[PDB]
RNA sequence: CCCUCGA
DNA sequence: TGCATCCGTGAGTCGAGGGT
DNA sequence: TTGTGGGAGCTGTCACGGATGCA
């Protein structure tokens, strides 16, 4: 939990080089979400793998559908088993 | 524009067919002129919280000796129109002495209603106040120079944030002005901009010269030092 | 001058004008951009979406074109589209025609998100929706005393429900914390001995739109009342310009001892009779008072 | 006096002394003539008998037709419109979210001139949505109403604009039509005159008069005069015709290389070729008469002209400077002037039926697309009408108009006024009007020429003030879309019965006088010297010879809802304005009273409204019950009709219709059989009748509030019901289709004991806050489990699926009876969204008593809530015992400047207890002029007082002297309207005479059960973790930046800081200061604003690189622990 | 922007509800009736059943927690949770 | 104020809105008034930058300029600023993105890295701190 | 966000 | 190069419930 | 992937300051 005592808040210009060490991932597909599953299709705005899990534990295939497997990465599916707040602080990027 | 007939009815007798439909004008456009009137005076308010916001009372006195002179007062003396919002509430900033060597109010004290009145009553007609344009702090003002917390009656606290309540008293009755401007005047005064149908003023002391044409006014001072 | 405002600030620690070119875009995280199943069938998407989903779909199709080895004129066209799409995420209208959705909107961009008094700064961070809050229309309630508001029941069982279940477990009324709240949430009689007892010197603040001044925000001592409208003492009318031809106001309640003492001391409404901005008093009697005296 | 044009209408006695020379028109006349128009119905062919007929979709057809290919060859032509019968009727619509259509037919005719072939065919169009009896239409299940739209006609307009630096007087013109390009031509600073096209920059006008074929010479013969176009063109750059050609199209199109041919087609294409450039009949007409060309009426084309192009030229060169006359070529002495956008003569509104016919249009040319795309890639002698013809576009158009458009709107239903007054509302936004940021002041106010056409008193005091008028009570829209009203014809001094309606044009040629002028009972201007109006609100007196026109009748200049204020010309404009807008807002009450002073305008806005059942035909009623009426019809035939019992109004209110005829009765054609929501024996019936005392009462009705008599409450005459509908439904989602059922997690056999075996409500139950009305659960996933779920799960070994309970519950501060449950299924054929599977809607009904803070108001504008409900001992009472109803602060009514309240009370009073006017030894002065047969009342008598022709001061006051006494020959009221009271408190008599009647008082639905809201907890937006907004969303009260700078100016900063961060947005501290409050222990320290966050995250998406620092110089990382609570898990789960 | 009325519409049908601060503050909370049964149990039973479908674990796993064998562990998890099921008569509050 | 001096200015301005509310028959007490005006000059225009860094011509605030005057061992003469531009131009970037014209305020902001001592009340209200002001300031705090 | 309404 | 033009900025608060 | 083939709207806003661009 943050203090809330932080001395100053600074801006500059963000190199392409700060874009990608915040980014997770690149987003390179359009599509959303599946017409028939509701699900977040892979590499897409919405992408579990780089952006985060849409439910509390649960990677995209259900290999790791558990608070006992956390911090570990599905191998199969590509997604970091963890809340799903992170779907609120992790940026994707896009190569030009 | 006023129409040239009048409605002659009273609303007791009931108006006639046309004098209601012409009564219809200008109620109607004064109705839609409040909707407009009450965002500008709104967005003034707005402009004058951030422009006064970080103004807060820092310290209890910085004691200078700068102030204003205000009148209080051909027979006899007329009481100041305006001791209301300029004399009263403020801090005494030279003591007041009478015609005699009687000390009415002394150097810093409230200026209220008591004091006002046994001003007034000694003859005195101008009084040196305590004010935030002559107030020395660096940052904000001293409770001192700005006298009492108009809310709360005694001198304002060490804490006060009196931006936020100058903007307020001061954007609350805006809604009233209505009609070089009024409302607009009030907005070309606080942004600071050249004024319309501008007054030309004197940059030196000295001799007129007035070139009398035809729609062409033309004016020349030579100073008093002869200089150009 | 002018142009020099520009290079001596590029000229302080480093900050190479390189990064007004981009090569990479930023993609905001997924949740500030919600995308929700509507009754139909049907989506709504955040703007957002649509440009982000214009620039993939540009930057892709350029990438085709570059690797077919296109006419340069095919691909100069496409190197365009996407600096259009680019500049319409981040500030779309700027230049030329803004994105449009249906009915001819134009899609608010990211630099929308943060202007006007819809952005981020005037709507979400001066301000916002805050809990233990309710409103309701005002009655007159002459009986009260100056320090004094009727507050509806009904509200106050709500705006206290917490204090109101930890009391009701005090007293055995309930087992647990959980029958606490269906205890609350079914009305149950219990309640509302209860409640007179953590309302009792509890301040709560009153507030009537437009705020033109302080004084339009005051605290109060609630009174249970019964009804469904909040009662207010008929001298702080003038105070927060309320009448009774359908006005409705805010309660708050504070919580910490500090916004409580903040309350009781600093904005009670007995403390706050003068004007802040004439210092003359305001809480004087108005109308009927007036012909009574 | 009679009204007797309805049959069987109750005997209303009016204190008008004017005769009404016309009826009021059908009020629904401005959308049935408008819909009927575009329908083609065979009543609109018979009217245009009476006064060459095509219809709006016949119009469509044949501007269409015939589709040519480009060769030439085949052509398609669309021949005659045709309607099947409706699908469904208007409630089956209504319960079944469908729309009221029929379907559309047309003949489409194919002909091959290469083979000489001809295919024939009916060509089905779609499902029309159909226009009801009541002016509306039902869309998806709601009913809806197609507002009428302000709009400038299509025509040729002059302004005169003054220079913004060099103070000279510039001057432009816009040549605007109904479809296609806009011209423009504007003078400069500069002496050039010059055409601005699409936007586009200004071009000379010698560019575009030598483009048209004018030589040079050619134009300085012309505009020679004008050393303005001399001057503009000396100064032009290229001399010549297809330069001239050349430089249109490359100012046409950027970045094109420019061709003369095809500039040629282009500017042909643009305004005269008829394709895709139309002014309608409108526009040509208003040029012509504006230039003066075509002066012999022909009407054959209508385009833009070559010769108008010319004329609105030399029309602006002279206006420039302001001759008053003009003369073109076969001209014919035409005024020079500029033009008033707000004039009615030059503002026309598009109705509905036009309003539709423009979205048939687009359809229908989206569709001829597809017929010429489809001519070349078909074999020739395969395709048919049927191949050709996509209704694809030609559907989603009126699907998309009706569902979109600002002029398709929720129609208002509060009671019949409401939707009486929307179906006739002009509104000045909307797509072809003009927008808000563009709404000035000036379109705003009262027009001189909105005179018996738009009323000036009805209009919204918000924000929408100006935009929204009502139509005037006798006014029609003609088939040009201007707005007509009816005058008496005035023969060189005598007032004929000959009606002419006037436009706002034909007006201003002539002078109008006054319904308010004296006559001798044969017909001519008794009066000597008349008041009369003309042209720019002129005022001024003159002999009656000059006299043109005269009013039909007072109220011509006012709306249905203006019309029913009695002593309307007592009441300043601003509380009448709110009387007219509060009458639309009253509640249908359980039992509906009309009042006993009212004007003629009750009954006939009650029948027109549509909401009272009337007799078709004469007949005797052969069966009556609460369900239905029958009446057996002279002819043999019999008629039913159905009585809506208990529907929900789209605003809530109960439309409850009841029979008020008995088996037998002889009823004919036009009668009222029942009453409907806020009617009584056919009259419109908003209020009651109140017993009221205007005096101080202890400050319990200071500042406006009101004081009630609980009689009020007990007596119910103030209960109103209001019906909610409850809709939810079961879906599919990600971890399968949601269910709805009577297994319920988490929930105890007791709180489900209301439901049925399927899981909803039972009809009949009485149900509070948080009552199941319809349990459903939504599939959960193993890991959203609680810990205390999964134990439980465990142990009982229940194999059930995971499920969250997702039931629809009654919301905060809503109980009722459930009155009916509606249900569709997918496993029954129902037509339900795409993934929908089960839908079901409870619907509660509540009684509501009046109460503490519930709005009432009369009709002048007299508007509080109720400050306090006294019991019937403590209220003021009269010297029989008698408790006044309601009490009125008299420092309300002197300075709102309406008295009519006061003089309504004083009738109120006479009304109520009868009166009988001496008459012995001859009638009395007073009574001279008006009174006849009002000479005497029986008690609770039914009268009216027309607006600006009612009950004059004198016979009022006359009327207050011969009051018949109570049943103890006791007069109660004096000779001023006053009394004595007992104060009912005490006993002791109150010490002065208070004003006491009887005044109409109505319940305004502005109810404190609707508004009453509050919420320590609950929903957060998903973006910024803010409260949601709304009492029906749960939402919180959102602390605005106003309420900032209060906090801020009170030094109150922990308050401050608790409201930004803990009691909205600090997700931890939310959590954590919940739980302190319900451990007993301090409230904790906030955390940090997610809006924060998301602010810097909103940043770094633009490319910013904002971080956050320490004391040291570094970045603080801004994010929360994953294992921050791992001991109290363990703990609550004691281990 | 995203409405609230379609935010809330939204939940309706969504596995997880647009939660309050009071339901997560419950949560967080003791559940006086479960936490005093599972207290009621002996040390043994009450962890056995706690691995075991609490935490999911699977009963190799349990066992090597425990270090017990795997029948022992299937032992204690059955006969703790029939005295469970005995304890707890607030599932019919709930069932 | 070029002629009569900064004193007389204020004079000047205090009466001539004090005028335009008068005409109207408002009373508003003259220190709030002078509260707004004394905002309007609190800075100076750099006419020749001396042996500082300031750049001719742009303005700066009186306390900052004549302590970075006092520092060096420079020709400023006083500037009337309208409140929206004295507001514009303040030292915190985030109190001046809030208020108007955000894009600008932002774009400039970040070429020149400015960094926002977060002290004004407003800045603290946008991040949850508690405002230096009334029962936030430390003395009391 | 828009529409209609409320103070 | 000296302005005129064109462009970009801003235009009150809080509520209710119905819609894309 | 082959005779032919340019949208639907729109202005019915106003005051002010300063860059932009133009002769
Ligand atoms: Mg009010
Ligand atoms: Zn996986
Ligand atoms: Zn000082």
């Amino acid at each position: 939990l943050d203090v809330n005592f932080f001395d100053e808040l600074r801006i500059g210009l963000a190199t392409a080089e700060d874009i990608r060490q915040w980014s997770y991932g690149e987003v390179k597909k359009p599509e959303t979400i599946n017409y028939r599953t509701l699900k977040p299709e892979k590499d897409g705005l919405f992408c579990e793998k780089i952006f985060g899990p849409t439910r509390d534990w649960e990677c995209y295939c259900g290999k790791y559908k558990r608070v006992r497997f956390k911090g570990i990465i599905c191998e199969r599916c590509g997604v970091e088993v963890t809340r799903a707040k992170v779907r609120r602080e992790r940026m994707g990027h896009i190569e030009l | 524009e006023f129409i040239p007939r009048p409605v002659k009815s009273s609303f007791r007798e009931g108006l006639t067919v046309l004098e209601y439909f012409i009564n219809t004008h200008g109620a109607r456009k004064g109705l839609a002129d409040t909707a407009l009137r009450t965002a500008d005076s709104g967005y003034l308010t707005r402009r004058l919280v951030d422009v006064s916001q970080d103004v807060i009372v820092r310290e209890h006195d910085c004691q200078t000796e700068r102030g204003i002179v205000v009148e209080l007062a051909d027979g006899t003396l007329i009481r100041d129109p305006y001791i209301e919002t300029s004399a009263y509430a403020r801090t005494l900033g030279t003591d007041a002495v009478d015609e005699a060597g009687n000390v009415i109010v002394e150097r810093g004290q409230d200026l209220g209603d008591p004091e006002i009145d046994a001003l007034l009553a000694a003859g005195i007609t101008q009084v040196k106040v305590r004010s935030v344009l002559t107030c020395a702090t660096s940052t904000g003002v001293c409770a001192t120079c700005y006298g009492r917390s108009m809310a709360t009656g005694k001198l304002v606290d060490i804490g006060e944030a009196v931006g936020i309540v100058a903007a307020q008293s001061i954007g609350e009755p805006g809604t009233q002005l209505t009609m070089t401007g009024g409302l607009p005047r009030v907005q070309e005064l606080f942004e600071a901009r050249v004024p319309r149908g501008k007054a030309p003023i004197a940059d030196v002391t000295g001799r007129v010269r007035l070139e009398d044409g035809e729609r062409f006014y033309k004016i020349t001072i030579v100073p008093d030092d002869g200089g150009e | 001058l002018k142009r020099l405002k520009v290079v001596a600030a590029f000229q302080q620690s480093g900050n190479s004008p390189m990064g007004m070119v981009l090569d990479a875009v930023p993609v905001i995280p997924p949740e500030l951009r919600p995308m929700v199943q509507l009754d139909g069938g049907r989506f709504a998407t955040s703007d957002l979406n649509d440009l982000y989903r214009r620039v993939i779909n540009r930057n892709n199709r350029l990438k085709r074109l570059i690797d077919l080895g296109a006419p340069e004129i095919i691909v100069n066209n496409e190197k365009r589209m996407l600096q259009e799409s680019v500049d319409a995420l981040f500030d779309n209208g700027r230049r030329g025609r803004p994105v449009t959705g249906p009915g001819n909107r134009p899609l608010k961009s990211l630099s929308d998100l943060l202007k006007g008094k819809q952005g981020r700064f005037r709507q979400n961070l001066l301000g916002k929706r805050v809990d233990y809050s309710g409103r309701s229309v005002i009655v007159v309630g002459p009986q009260l005393k100056l320090h004094q508001c009727g507050l509806p029941k009904l509200m106050a069982l709500e705006l206290f429900k917490p204090f109101v279940m930890k009391r009701l477990v005090d007293l055995n009324h309930a087992q647990n914390i959980k029958s606490a709240k269906r205890m609350v949430e079914r009305q149950r009689p219990q309640v509302w001995d209860v409640l007179e007892e953590v309302i009792a010197e509890h301040p709560v603040l009153l507030n009537r739109a437009p705020t033109l001044h302080r004084l339009g925000i005051q605290a109060f001592e609630p009174m249970l009342v019964e009804g469904k409208a909040i009662q207010l003492h008929p001298l702080v009318c003038e105070a927060f310009n309320a009448d009774f031809d359908g006005d409705q106001m805010a309660v708050h309640l504070p919580l910490s001892a500090e916004a409580q003492a903040e309350a009781r001391i600093l904005m009670l409404s007995s403390n706050n009779i003068l004007s802040p901005a004439s210092g003359r008093p305001l809480a004087m009697p108005r109308l009927d008072m007036v012909t009574g005296l | 006096s009679s009204n007797n044009s309805v049959p069987g209408a109750p005997n209303r006695v009016s204190f008008a002394k004017l005769r009404e020379p016309l009826e009021v028109p059908g009020l629904l006349d401005v959308q049935t003539d408008s819909f009927e128009w575009l329908i083609g119905s065979p009543r609109w062919r018979e009217s245009a008998a009476e006064r060459n007929p095509v219809g709006g979709l016949e119009e469509v057809l044949y501007e269409l037709s015939p589709i040519e290919d480009f060769s030439g060859s085949m052509s398609l032509s669309f021949s005659d419109p045709r309607f099947d019968d409706v699908k469904a009727p208007v409630d089956e619509c209504k319960d079944k979210d469908m729309t009221y259509a029929a379907p559309l037919f047309v003949t489409a005719e194919f002909i091959n001139n290469n083979t000489g072939e001809i295919k024939s065919q009916t060509v089905f169009m779609g499902d029309f949505p159909m226009m009801t009896e009541k002016g509306t239409f039902i869309i998806n299940g709601t009913e809806r109403v197609v507002v009428s739209q302000l709009v400038r006609s299509p025509g040729v307009y002059f302004d005169e604009t003054i220079d913004k630096s060099t103070d000279k007087t510039l001057h432009s013109v816009k040549v605007i039509p109904s479809r296609g390009a806009w011209l423009e031509f504007d003078v400069d600073k500069r002496d050039t005159v010059g055409v601005r096209i699409d936007r586009k920059r200004r071009q000379p006008v010698t560019v575009l008069l030598k483009a048209l074929g004018w030589t040079s010479e050619q134009i300085v013969e012309r505009f020679g005069f004008s050393e303005i176009m001399r001057s503009t063109l000396e100064k032009d750059n290229t001399v010549g015709t297809d330069e001239a050609l050349l430089d249109i199209y490359r100012k046409l199109r950027p970045g094109e290389p420019p061709t003369k041919e095809s500039a040629q087609t282009l500017l042909e294409n643009l305004f005269f070729k008829e394709k895709r450039y139309d002014l309608a009949r409108v526009g040509r007409y208003k040029v012509n008469k504006k230039l003066g060309l075509h002066v012999g009426e022909p009407i054959t084309s209508s385009t833009l002209t070559e010769e108008d192009v010319v004329a609105t030229i030399e029309y602006l060169v002279r206006l420039h400077e302001g001759q008053t006359t003009m003369t073109v070529p076969g001209g014919v002495e035409v005024p020079v002037e500029t033009d008033d956008i707000d004039h009615f003569g030059n503002r026309r509104l598009r109705t509905v039926g036009e309003l539709i016919q423009n979205q048939i249009r687009v359809g229908m040319s989206r569709m001829e697309r597809v017929v010429r795309e489809r001519m070349t890639t078909q074999d020739v002698e395969a395709i048919t009408p049927q191949t050709l013809i996509n209704i694809r576009p030609v559907v989603a158009a009126i699907k998309e108009f009706f569902g979109t458009s600002q002029l398709s709107q929720f129609m208002d239903q509060n009671n019949p006024l409401s939707g009486l007054t929307h179906k006739r509302r002009l509104s000045a936004l909307g797509p072809g009007g003009l927008s808000r940021e563009r709404a000035g002041l000036e379109v705003r106010d009262v027009h001189p020429s909105h005179y018996g056409r738009m009323c000036p008193i009805e209009t919204p005091e918000g924000p929408n003030i100006g935009l929204i008028g009502s139509l005037s009570v006798y006014a029609r829209v003609n088939p040009f879309g201007f707005i007509e009203t009816p005058y008496r014809k005035v023969v060189d001094g005598v007032v004929s019965d000959e009606i002419v309606y006037l436009t706002a044009d034909e007006e201003d040629r002539h002078v109008v006088a006054q319904a308010n002028s004296p006559i001798d009972a044969d017909g001519r201007f008794v009066e000597p010297r008349v008041l009369v109006r003309r042209k720019a609100g002129e005022v001024e007196y003159v002999p009656s010879s000059e006299v043109d026109y005269m009013d039909v009748s007072p109220r011509q200049m006012v709306s249905v809802a203006t019309a029913m204020i009695p002593f309307l010309e007592h009441d300043d404009a601003n509380r009448a304005l709110m009387g007219a807008n509060m009458q639309r807002q009253a509640v249908p009450l359980v039992r509906s009273e009309a009042p006993l002073v009212g004007t003629g305008m009750e009954l006939r806005a009650a029948i027109d409204a549509g909401d009272v059942v009337v007799a078709e035909e004469s007949g005797v009623i052969e069966e009556v019950s609460a369900d239905y009426i029958t009446v057996m019809h002279d002819n043999g035939t019999r008629r039913t009709y159905r009585m809506r019992k208990f529907a929900r109004s789209n605003h809530g209110t109960c439309a409850n219709q009841c029979p008020i005829v008995d088996a037998g009765d002889r009823v004919e054609a036009g009668q009222v059989i029942a009453d409907g929501p806020c009617t009584d024996d056919g009259e419109m019936a908003l209020g009651k009748n109140l017993l009221v005392a205007i005096m101080p009462w202890e400050g319990h009705n200071y500042e406006d509030a009101i004081i009630l008599s609980n009689r009020l409450v007990e007596e119910d005459v103030l209960t109103s019901i209001h019906i909610e509908e409850h809709e939810i439904d079961a879906r599919d989602t990600k971890l399968g289709a949601e269910e709805i059922t009577r297994d319920i997690p988490n929930i105890s056999d007791e709180v489900l004991a209301d439901l049925d075996e399927r899981g909803i409500v039972r009809i009949g139950a009485e149900v509070r806050d948080g009552d199941i009305l319809v349990g459903k659960v939504t599939p959960k996933g193993e890991t959203e489990l609680t810990p205390e779920e999964r134990l439980l799960r465990a142990i009982f070994g229940e194999k059930a699926r995971e499920v969250r309970d997702t039931s629809l519950k009654v919301p905060h501060g809503e109980s009722g009876k459930v009155i009916g449950i509606r249900v569709f299924s997918r496993e029954d054929e129902d037509e339900l969204p795409a993934g929908v599977n089960e839908l079901v809607r409870v619907y509660v009904a509540q009684k509501r008593k009046i109460s503490d803070g519930d709005k009432l108001a009369g009709r002048h504008g007299n508007k509080g809530v109720i400050g306090k409900i006294l019991p019937v001992e403590d209220m003021p009472f009269l010297a029989d015992g008698t408790p006044v109803d309601i009490i009125l602060n008299t420092h309300g009514v002197p300075r709102r400047m309406n008295i009519g309240q006061i003089l309504e009370t004083h009738l109120g009073w006479c009304a109520h207890s009868g009166w009988k006017v001496d008459a012995a030894k001859g009638v009395p002065d007073w009574a001279a002029r008006l009174p006849d047969e009002l000479l005497e009342a029986q008690p609770n008598a039914i009268v009216s007082t027309p607006v600006f022709d009612g009950a004059q001061e004198a016979e009022l006051q006359g009327l207050l002297s011969c009051t018949l006494p109570n049943r103890d020959g006791d007069v109660l009221v004096d000779a001023d309207g006053k009394a004595m009271l007992f104060d009912g408190r005490s006993g002791e008599p109150f010490p002065y005479p208070v004003t006491v009647g009887y005044m109409y008082i109505m319940k305004l639905h502005h109810l404190v059960d609707d508004k009453i809201h509050a919420r320590s907890t609950g929903p957060y937006s998903m973006i910024t973790q803010q409260p949601l907004g709304g009492k029906a969303q749960f939402g919180g009260q959102r602390f605005g930046e106003m309420e900032c700078w209060a906090m801020q100016a009170y030094g109150a900063a922990y308050t401050l800081q608790e409201l930004l961060t803990i009691k909205s947005d600090d997700t931890v501290g939310r959590v954590k200061v919940y739980e302190a409050i319900v451990k007993g222990e301090n409230i904790p320290e906030p955390g940090i604003p997610e809006s924060f966050k998301v602010l810097l995250k909103e940043l770094q998406s633009l490319c910013l690189n904002v971080e956050v620092l320490s004391s040291d110089g570094a970045a603080i990382e801004l994010r929360e622990g994953e294992d921050e609570d791992l001991e109290r898990a363990a703990a609550n789960l004691g281990i | 922007q995203i409405t609230d009325w379609q935010l809330a519409s939204n939940a309706e049908h969504s596995s997880t509800g647009l939660r309050s601060a009071e339901v997560e503050a419950l949560e967080a909370l003791p559940d006086t009736e479960i936490k005093e049964a599972l207290q009621a149990l002996p040390e043994e039973f009450r962890m056995a059943v706690y691995y075991a479908d609490v935490e999911g674990f699977p009963y190799k796993e349990i066992a090597e927690i425990m270090d017990t064998p795997i029948g022992t562990v299937m032992s204690r998890l059955h006969r703790g949770r029939r005295q469970l099921r005995g304890l707890l008569a607030d599932v019919a509050r709930d069932r | 104020l070029r002629v009569q001096g900064p004193r007389e200015v204020q004079i000047h301005l205090v009466r001539e809105v004090q005028e335009v509310y008068r005409a109207q028959g408002v009373s508003i007490h003259d220190k709030h008034i002078e509260v707004i005006v004394r905002q309007m000059l609190r800075r100076v225009t750099i006419i020749d930058s001396g042996s500082t860094e300031f750049l001719p011509g742009s303005l700066i605030d009186r306390a900052e300029f004549e302590a970075e005057n006092r520092r060096v061992v420079a020709a400023g003469r006083p500037v009337l600023m309208g409140i929206t531009k004295a507001s514009l131009a303040t030292d915190s970037w985030l109190s001046a993105a809030s208020f108007q014209e955000t894009t600008r305020v932002l774009t400039d902001a970040a070429i020149n890295c400015r960094s926002d001592k977060l002290n004004g009340l407003k800045e603290n209200v946008i991040i949850g701190k508690l405002i230096p002001a009334g029962t936030g300031i430390n003395r009391y705090r």
